[PDB]
DNA sequence: GGGGCGGGTTTTCCTCGA
């Protein structure tokens, strides 16, 4: 449970970068050596996903990738990118806090695959456009 | 009968040494030969004889048995197991030599009342007429197993120096540590019995009386093997034992276990057990085991957690 | 002629020293093969009257006829000489009439050391059969007497010198005879040899040759 | 007897020394059979001899006998325990060699009278009539538990310049640290007894005066042992010790306490003891626990806090 | 071995970074490791150069036939032109990694060894071409 | 071409023995009893090696014995050694431990040979500088 | 019958080490082995040795017809062993017939003293 | 719009005695 706590938070980042266009969120995550920096890159990121929301750029969605997974659809500056995967919920954001309170290594692991899966889908989309 | 095939663990030991050489104690190894793909090792592997068990058994023995009241020899109350052998051992004592042939078992019943140990491990006098007794307890070498394609035992030497002001003091010993195996018998229906063919002589009333507190004694002994107070060099070498496997069997008839240099040694003797009654027409047939290192037992066997209650059952 | 066969496991190994420094045997002599098997009825007897003196509880077996092989590896070594063979397997087979077969399968179950005290062996498995009559040319691996012809290549053949059973008795001295071992000396093992010979039992294919 | 089973932790010690190689001072090490699930595996393993215990103890024993008057021997007085081995040692101290075997007795009385190092720690005199005195005291290598499948232990090497100002004094040490258990085991009630077989000799009853005071010497000395203070190199590798766990087992029977290998070692020697005594025929068996790791003890025992608690209950 | 894939594909990664980089400090970093720590940041690290690599368009995925086409990376640095034969990490190879290093940090040194490996294979055939013209 | 595979590891460790003037790691790979062993020696020498190379202390050469042979150039504390042959690929390196993983005698074999060569250079330039 | 050969050239390694150490240990350690570790050991120790003095330039090979030799300088003592020093594979096939027999390490050991004892009685 | 460059260490000692 808490492999997919932080597998959520990653999500919620990678979103959250793929929307914005922009690594700082993610690198003060990465690099938080404390609660405050994490708390507040977990309410900045979640700022930049509710805008997206509101401006229906950001959307929950299926994709079969021959199940339907669970998935999160981004429009930014004309690009689409999908991550595969939940959202955190209140309760995951709050767990994470107290697995930050013992140790802040979890916000290192959350950076690490939030970076990873921004870093394969920009690789794939860059492909599909030179092709 | 009673037979026992028991599994030992032993660390930093040296019991049993050899000759010196220079100014060396070396350990007593025996080679070995192992099996490999690409063919055959021979190894040299540490050992401990039969001979320091017996001493420690019949040692033993002694004390226990001055403690109730049991006749023990002059030369035997000192550890000192020279026997009744030669004519200057049976001078100390005061026992007569045998006359003839014919008077033979006499002088053996004679002997089996002034001395415990002559009976229960036996004597050989030599001379004109040769009376013979075969030792009631079997003891065999301590090896360590060979299992699977390793063996499982070291031996180093060790420097040791002494301190001295004014130097004009070095000494090397070897230890070792393997995972030692051993077996014995022991045949206490045939204690306080003679072992020669003949009419009754006058006093095999006292052997009769006296045949259940040796058999008592006898069994009690093998406290004293089972807890590892054997070898020697135990003032500065005290080594560190550990029972691990341990199978004992009570029949009316001949029977041993299988040694115990497989992981499983035990359903094995369980089955030629019930084979051996079933050809053999016994009656009592029953096995104690005590297992510390989870190897498959099988069914029907009562099961222990230490040795005193395996004594205790042999008593019984 | 009834056969039977046994098969014994041993712990450490047997240890036989030559009578007359004390160098030891490569395999047991038959004497103490009868011996062991006589122990099964005349347990708990050291001495009985064989009618002129006092010998041995073993002067009635001496018309049994025995042979034993090796089936591993081991060696000989002198530190007293002994014959390193632990958990291995011996092949122990019984030639004979005096008995019917249920005496013989009785007294094979009851065999507990071969040698002295701390040669103990226990028992495996048994045989009980009827044995026939040959005298072609065969194979075998049990050793014969030195009179007994060879075909094949002299290579793995020792000479040995044992005793008849005159030498039960104490202060007595047994005849001399010597005897043929089929064995490599280092490391010891068993091989086969082809002999013509005069009278061999087929005891299950591996003949045994006495004469 | 007193048998006891003590478990340490110790952390950057060297206290035990070995041939040195180059500018390299090597620690002790020896091998160890462990089980793990895997089966059987063998390790290499720091360890301390059991003769730098021996002689702190003599030390330890020497001062508290100079303190209470008790006699002891010229070369003894000074820390040099080579006792009556030697001729030169026999014409220092003044004591003439036996003539036969019937003189043996008086020169051990001789022997026992003017050192009570002589007489607890045992002696030989080799020669034409060799005597023999076995040691009262019994000690055993110090090994680390063999607990779990990985052995709580660790050795490293230490890099150590000399300062100079005019260049030409670079040496490395070898550093370890672990969790060490070992046993002791010491008979008092044939201290201040001859052990040489003969008739009475004069000077017996001197012995039998001073029976009390030695008996209580070698208890106090005991004190040494379970405190720490042994070994080398304590001038500038002072190591860090800490008691955890021990046993303490007062009997009138030989028996020997569960080694400090599992976390289960005070139940199961309790059970062993309660169980020894019934089958034995005992009529004395206490014992003393010191725990402070928080394992299982069991029912019924007496638990104390310091060590010297235990000293002043074992003298009592 | 999947397990012997993802090994392999994680040292196309270090090998591609160390080739880009011209610097040893991350394969060593990886070899040397003790914890899943100094596991993890290398990951990062080594995919932090890629990715500016790849931005610049001196990192890219191609294929090359050894007569069957085969996965590749083609590095541009410093002028010299070197290919790597394979592919790099998924998300997913990066994860089971981790929790491979998690169980045991030898997968870090297997990994650091072929990298290595890889990366002297192709700085000694370039070199070789260099002298040849 | 497990010859080939075997005598390439064996230029390898005998340069890397030539360059640290030390036969530590082919006295490790001579007597490996694991793959552990084995491949910790192969990284320990390539990271000698990679030293060489980067002081231009090692260097791939051709050298005429009437054709050219490739060859490895070693300057070590002002010695000068030529190695005759080719260094290990990424896929020898692969290869041979497949063979190691197979049977560590393999790892004997090349340790033989490297020493074999290092003997051969070794005295050869002691004979020089005699004469 | 290179394996005597291989011997000659082990004792001629163990007298060398032995004449520049000035001690005998290493030779009984090799004399006395009962198991390939402990020659194995003594292997690595005498050529560890061995390694110093060559660093030191105190031990040199020489020729001395000409006979390959190795010069050693001890505590101002010369000597000088009339032979070879073991290959790489001398010491493999070496430690190859200790592991068939450690008779092999009692032979060179006992030429190995047999070596130093004359060069220290001339 | 996803930075650039110059630096990746130099001596000195490698055990003494029973």
């Amino acid at each position: 449970e808490k492999e997919n706590i932080i597998g959520r938070i990653a999500n919620l980042l990678a979103v959250g970068f793929l929307y914005s266009e922009s690594p700082t969120l993610v690198d003060r995550f990465a690099n938080a050596l404390s609660k405050e920096a994490v708390t507040k890159v977990l309410y900045d990121v979640q700022r930049i996903v509710q805008m997206g929301i509101d401006r229906s750029e950001i959307a929950t969605t299926t994709i079969t990738i021959g199940k339907d997974y669970p998935a999160v659809n981004v429009n930014s500056s004309g690009a689409k990118y999908t991550v595969v995967g939940y959202l955190p919920t209140s309760q995951d954001i709050e767990d994470f806090l107290r697995m930050i309170e013992e140790d802040v290594y979890y916000a290192r692991k959350a950076g690490a695959l939030a970076m990873s899966i921004a870093n394969r889908i920009k690789l794939g989309s860059k492909q599909s456009k030179s092709e | 009968m009673i037979s026992g095939s028991v599994r030992f663990l032993v660390n930093l030991e040296s019991l049993n040494g050899v000759e010196s050489i220079g100014n060396l104690t070396k350990h007593r190894t025996a080679p070995v030969v192992l099996k490999t793909s690409t063919g055959y090792l021979v190894r040299y592997v540490p050992v401990i004889s039969g001979e320091a068990l017996a001493h420690a058994y019949q040692a033993s023995l002694v004390d226990i048995a001055k403690k109730e009241g049991l006749p023990v020899g002059s030369l035997s109350s000192q550890y000192e197991f020279i026997k009744f052998s030669t004519d200057e051992a049976l001078k100390i004592e005061g026992i007569k030599e045998p006359k003839d042939y014919n008077d033979a078992r006499r002088f053996e019943v004679e002997v089996m009342l002034k001395d415990v140990i002559a009976d229960v491990g036996g004597f050989m006098y030599a001379g004109g007429a040769p009376v013979r007794r075969t030792s009631r307890i079997k003891l065999g070498y301590m090896i360590p197993a060979l299992r699977g394609d390793e063996i499982p035992a070291q031996l180093e030497a060790q420097f040791h120096v002494r301190f001295s002001n004014k130097p004009v003091a070095i000494f090397n010993v070897e230890v070792s540590s393997a995972l030692y195996t051993f077996s014995f018998e022991l045949d206490e229906d045939l204690i306080a019995v003679p072992s020669t063919f003949g009419e009754k002589v006058k006093g095999e009333e006292e052997l009769e009386r006296q045949k259940a507190k040796r058999v008592k004694s006898a069994i009690k002994a093998l406290y004293s093997l089972l807890s590892g107070n054997f070898g020697g060099k135990r003032s500065r070498f005290l080594p560190s034992m550990k029972l691990m496997s341990l199978v004992v069997t009570k029949t009316d008839f001949p029977f041993m276990p299988e040694p115990a240099h497989d992981d499983d040694y035990i359903k094995t003797t369980i089955m030629r057990l019930g084979k051996a009654k079933g050809v053999l027409n016994g009656n009592l047939a029953k096995a104690y085991v005590i297992n510390n290192e989870g190897i498959e037992v099988g069914e029907g066997v009562t099961v222990l957690s230490t040795v005193e209650d395996l004594v205790v059952k042999l008593e019984e | 002629m009834i056969y039977s066969k046994v098969f014994l496991k041993l712990h450490w190994g047997f240890s036989v020293v030559k009578p007359l420094a004390k160098p030891g045997f490569y395999l047991p002599p038959p004497t103490t093969l009868i011996g062991a098997l006589s122990y099964g009825k005349f347990r708990g007897v050291d001495n009985i009257n064989l009618g002129n003196v006092y010998g041995s509880p073993a002067y009635n077996f001496r018309n049994i006829m025995a042979t034993a092989r090796l089936e591993s590896e081991g060696v000989y070594t002198e530190d007293t000489g002994k014959v390193y063979i632990p958990n291995g397997r011996l092949v122990v087979v019984y030639v004979t009439d005096s008995i019917s077969k249920e005496e013989l399968e009785k007294l094979c179950w009851s065999i507990t050391r071969i040698g002295c005290k701390e040669c103990l062996a226990s028992v495996e498995n048994v045989e009980v059969g009827e044995a026939k009559k040959v005298s072609g040319r065969v194979k075998t691996r049990y050793y014969f007497r030195d009179t007994v012809k060879v075909v094949g290549r002299k290579e793995f053949l020792e000479y040995v010198t044992f005793w008849e059973e005159n030498g039960y008795i104490w202060g007595k001295e047994g005849s001399p005879v010597r005897y043929i071992l089929p064995i490599t000396t280092y490391p010891l093992a068993s091989k086969e040899v082809e002999v013509e010979a005069k009278e061999a039992y087929e005891v299950g294919g591996e003949y045994v040759v006495f004469s």
